[PDB]
């Protein structure tokens, strides 16, 4: 089947005792991206010590999951009576088998079939891809996806853009603004390494008439190189219009005053990340 | 126009919200689905009841939730903060601001995802009579064996004719057996074989109950078997009072079974086969 | 100077070479081949403002994700980081190039001319099999079970002895049905034996001697088959037809009577369930006379 | 003509009949190698594999012959007998006297096109001075200031134009190997930065110019000229100086003189740096 929600898979003749000397399989097909679920209502099948007789063998993605055979009550039989049957691909795989004696062992019987109801179900392909191994490349998501009916949609962590492919995500980190009295800005994603291959903007545009007050914390934490200082990784702070220190390293840059009501962090970024990042306390003060 | 999943983000996110504001979102799925809205980021201005700032959930007229402050998942392997299950196919989120922030506050981030209504399950009022079939975007009902579903798609009621019996060895039961008989039913079934054959009906002595008599020992419920001019029954009680083994000498036979309103039993079962 | 999908082998050279260099440059060139190939590539000439650490000028070539160089300097001089000559392989069939250059090519403070660099790069092929990244391939399943081949471009799959290949072109089920047996004596194996029997199998182990000899079926220890006590030969049968008609259907612990046929043609039918516990059987058939 | 291929016996992977000779012919394209490797060989033996045979012939040239019983020794690898021929194309015959006196299953065995590496895989490399192996083919390239000669194999120096300012470099007579012109003066100048001398190499038999006169002075002429300090002028078959020369410059001239008539081979030399 294409297309379809539900479905009913009946022996044959059901409810009318079904015929000996038959085996037909029946194929559960949903469409892409959804498990097949079913249970049996009513279950009355030739009993056999380990089902030689009769059986209705059930099986799912290369692999049988059930040889079942008895009736709903009845011991020394192995029925299912209702028991989920899930598979995990879209195609589940039904059979029914029935020697030409069902009626010997007493004498006489009669016996009516079986109901299998089944339903779709989604699955989590969230779950699927990324519970376990997996480190080739394969179509999973780089900060999240989203499980719902269907299909899957991806998403990014606070402050990333999601690239074309819908899977994967970099950095915005351009237009980041800072307008408000006090605050903290931090090195995205902090103190974890701070992403490679960035170009920075912190803009901070306080109230004219006040002068900023730059308050570095620890750690401060960038790739630096004694020969000579920040070749790969680059902290520059423009304050009203001009350059006023470009910082890497280990310890923090010492408490800036700036004079200003308009400052700019720039921030670049190398192609590996290693050391962590920074963090700072920007206060507001009076002329 | 109603969707499967969706996106809302507060304004500017994730940079700082505009003062003054208050925004509204309409949450849209189709009939029969629920909705599952849940926030994967929390950073709003923190006031007691959620007064100055905030972000709020309602379903129809009544407040599912409202929300603010700064809050980040504890749940290293999940990213929900906050989360709402609803059985209904249609929200609302409203988020609002007052004139004022003291901190930098970047907002937040939310997304729905519509689910199934597992009809039977999902409610306590369940909307079959006999047995119920979920599926994704509804429900239909179903029914036990020999029963068929009224025209109202919702209960069912059984059905004891129609039914020919001409093999030469059969089996006949009572309806639901070995549960309970319906109530308040007539049930015949008719057995024809070939001019020079006898029915002969066997039913063991145990297998068979059905409501007793009254105190002068007429059946309330009865089995009875017609045989041209001659006749077997009525029986009932506990125990099947004629012999195991019965000759009708007759090649058809109507078997009948009245019940009344209430006093039902187990039922019987029975086993015919033929003699020249 | 050479990017392009269908397309051996290339050249990538420094912008206006021979002509030395414009300062204030970075460029980036990618390396295309096709699927299922490396590239590998190399400098002839190289002559690069030099740098202790390339901070000033250097080209970086980086594979599939990662940055396997940058390099800066002179062919012959120790003042650091020349390639010369050495290879620069990538993984996948890409290979990103770049060139980077300041301001100031002029050290001392007066002129220097700085040419720039030759890279040649050919394709190669690469070993889809010896890749052996066993688990973590659900959704290709670029390894084989018995055994893939290597060769330029694509790969392609076959199976051991007596297998037939199934569809995907990448697992393989048994054929064994007319398996045949002409000679004088012999042995007859179920398929890979003492391991375990495959699953759901119609065997047809055919033996036919030249007309006038009798045969001697001697069945070796060990003999193991799923039985039930109850009714023998439920899920697994081993069927013997002699001389066009059935002799028996074993299955079990014990093994079978030595037999003796009268025949010059036997068949050994083989039927299996779907699922394989039990380990199998092996017999020698030898040929006797008659006047 | 293809990139891969299998060959089986006869009726693999059953006996093989009798009294049989098949022949199969491998072709890959041009400037590829073969690889042949055998999966399986069980093959009624023989001494010097007489009766019952598997044959390889590359062109003329019986590359092998194989028979037996034999499975691969390796357990990470399935090959038993394998060969590599630098030739596009291969013959495989197997042949099978009119009896066995057991059950052999003959053979299983496959082929694939290399590339060949025209300038390893041979000890003799077609280009004079460099070369570049491309999947299918090859072409060469030549040093600074270097112009490829039309054979599209050997390279060649012009007399005038050059300044050289390469560290490690060549320079060769002009024609070279063929021989030099008549009449002409070609200067070549090296220069290098002032930190570094300028150590000339040249093989003592990689030198042929036109013998002095009964007095001993060369009629032609080859001289190096570092500022005061000469080097020459050099004359005769073989070069007279040691084949590793010391100049003590950063830069230097070197002057190539002949007459009218008397030309011969000539000469070629590399030059590189060493500090001071
Ligand atoms: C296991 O594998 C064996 C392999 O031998 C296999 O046995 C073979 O079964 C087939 C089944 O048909 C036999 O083939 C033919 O049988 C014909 C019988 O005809 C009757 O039955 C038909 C239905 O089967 C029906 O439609 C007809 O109307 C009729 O009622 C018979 O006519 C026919 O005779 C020819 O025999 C051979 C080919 O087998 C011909 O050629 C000879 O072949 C031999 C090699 O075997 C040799 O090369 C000779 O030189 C060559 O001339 C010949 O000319 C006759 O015309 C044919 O026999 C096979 O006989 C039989 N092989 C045997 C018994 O050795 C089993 O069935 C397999 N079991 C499974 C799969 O479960
Ligand atoms: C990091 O991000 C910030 C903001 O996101 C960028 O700053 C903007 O760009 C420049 C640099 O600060 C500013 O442009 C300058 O504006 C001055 C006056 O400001 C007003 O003018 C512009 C144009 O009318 C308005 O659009 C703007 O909103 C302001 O209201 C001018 O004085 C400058 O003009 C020229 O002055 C003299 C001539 O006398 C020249 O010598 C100068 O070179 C200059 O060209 C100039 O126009 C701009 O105002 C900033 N703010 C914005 C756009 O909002 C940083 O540039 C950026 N830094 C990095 C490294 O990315
Ligand atoms: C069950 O036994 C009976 C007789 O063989 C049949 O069931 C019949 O089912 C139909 C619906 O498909 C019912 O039809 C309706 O009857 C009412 C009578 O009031 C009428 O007003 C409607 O217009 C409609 O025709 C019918 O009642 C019902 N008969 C019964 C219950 O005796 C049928 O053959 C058998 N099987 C099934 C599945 O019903
Ligand atoms: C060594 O010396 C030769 C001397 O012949 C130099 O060759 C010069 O090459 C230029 C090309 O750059 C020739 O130009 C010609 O242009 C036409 C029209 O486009 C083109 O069809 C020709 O094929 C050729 O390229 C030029 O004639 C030639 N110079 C002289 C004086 O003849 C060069 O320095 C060295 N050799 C080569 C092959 O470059
Ligand atoms: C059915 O056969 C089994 C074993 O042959 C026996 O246990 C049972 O009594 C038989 N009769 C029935 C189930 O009526
Ligand atoms: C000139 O080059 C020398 C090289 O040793 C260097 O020490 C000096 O600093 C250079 N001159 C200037 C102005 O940099
Ligand atoms: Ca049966
Ligand atoms: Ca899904
Ligand atoms: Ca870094
Ligand atoms: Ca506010
Ligand atoms: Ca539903
Ligand atoms: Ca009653
Ligand atoms: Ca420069
Ligand atoms: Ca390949
Ligand atoms: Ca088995
Ligand atoms: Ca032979
Ligand atoms: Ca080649
Ligand atoms: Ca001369
Ligand atoms: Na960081
Ligand atoms: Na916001
Ligand atoms: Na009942
Ligand atoms: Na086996
Ligand atoms: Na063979
Ligand atoms: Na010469």
């Amino acid at each position: 089947i294409p297309q379809k929600l539900f479905g009913e898979v009946t022996s044959p003749l059901f409810p009318k005792p079904y015929p000996n000397n038959f085996e037909t399989t029946t194929v559960i097909t949903v469409p892409t991206g959804y498990r097949v679920k079913l249970v049996f209502q009513q279950f009355d099948l030739e009993p056999s010590e380990g089902c030689f007789y009769d059986y209705v063998k059930i099986s799912a993605d290369k692999k049988s999951l059930g040889r079942f055979c008895g009736q709903l009550g009845s011991p020394l039989g192995n029925p299912p009576g209702k028991k989920e049957f899930m598979s995990q691909g879209n195609k589940m795989l039904l059979t029914f088998h029935t020697d030409f004696s069902n009626e010997e062992n007493g004498t006489i019987m009669f016996y009516k079939g079986f109901l299998a109801y089944y339903q779709a179900v989604d699955l989590d392909e969230c779950a699927s891809r990324s519970k376990s191994g997996e480190e080739d490349p394969q179509p999973q998501c780089q900060h999240l996806c989203h499980n719902y009916v269907g299909g899957y949609f991806c998403s990014c962590r606070p402050g990333y853009e999601l690239q074309e492919d819908t899977h994967s995500c970099q950095a915005e980190c351009s237009s980041e603004l800072y307008t408000e009295a006090s605050g903290y800005i931090s090195s995205l994603e902090y103190p974890r390494s701070y992403p490679p291959d960035l170009r920075c903007n912190y803009s901070i545009r306080v109230e004219r008439g006040l002068t900023l007050h730059l308050k570095f914390l620890e750690p401060f934490d960038i790739d630096d190189h004694q020969q000579v200082h920040c070749p790969y990784d680059q902290l520059q702070i423009y304050a009203n219009g001009k350059n006023i220190g470009e910082f890497c390293g280990k310890q923090r840059p010492p408490d800036l005053d700036t004079s200003s009501n308009a400052v700019d962090l720039l921030f670049f970024t190398d192609e590996s990340g290693d050391s962590r990042g920074w963090k700072l306390r920007y206060t507001t003060e009076i002329i | 126009e109603p969707t499967m999943y969706g996106e809302i983000l507060s304004p500017n996110y994730p940079q700082a919200y505009p003062s003054e504001v208050e925004k509204s979102w309409d949450i849209e799925v189709p009939e029969g689905y629920g909705i599952h809205l849940y926030f994967t980021h929390l950073d709003i201005e923190l006031s007691e009841n959620c007064a100055y700032d905030s972000v709020q959930i309602i379903s129809g007229d009544t407040e599912e939730g409202r929300l603010c402050g700064q809050r980040s998942s504890n749940n290293p392997h999940s990213p929900i903060v906050e989360e709402f299950q609803v059985p209904y196919n249609k929200l609302q989120v409203i988020f609002k601001s007052d004139f004022s922030n003291e901190e930098r506050f970047t907002g937040f981030a939310a997304y729905y995802v519509a689910t199934d209504i597992n009809e039977c399950t999902d409610f306590v009022d369940v909307p079959c009579s006999h047995f119920c079939n979920n599926f994704i975007g509804g429900y239909f009902c179903s029914c036990p064996p020999e029963y068929f579903l009224h025209d109202d798609m919702k209960n069912c009621g059984v059905n004891c004719s129609g039914d020919v019996f001409t093999a030469l060895i059969g089996e006949i039961a009572s309806p639901n057996y070995p549960k309970p008989y319906p109530e308040n039913s007539r049930c015949e079934y008719q057995i024809r074989l070939e001019k020079g054959f006898q029915v002969v009906v066997t039913l063991r002595r145990e297998d068979f109950d059905v409501e007793a008599a009254d105190s002068a020992g007429n059946c309330l419920d009865s089995l009875v078997f017609v045989a041209g001019d001659r006749q077997f029954g009525p029986y009932c009680g506990h125990g099947f009072p004629g012999p195991l083994n019965i000759e009708t000498k007759s090649n058809a036979l109507d078997i009948i079974f009245q019940t009344d309103l209430t006093g039902q039993k187990k039922g019987w079962k029975l086993r015919y086969h033929g003699d020249p």
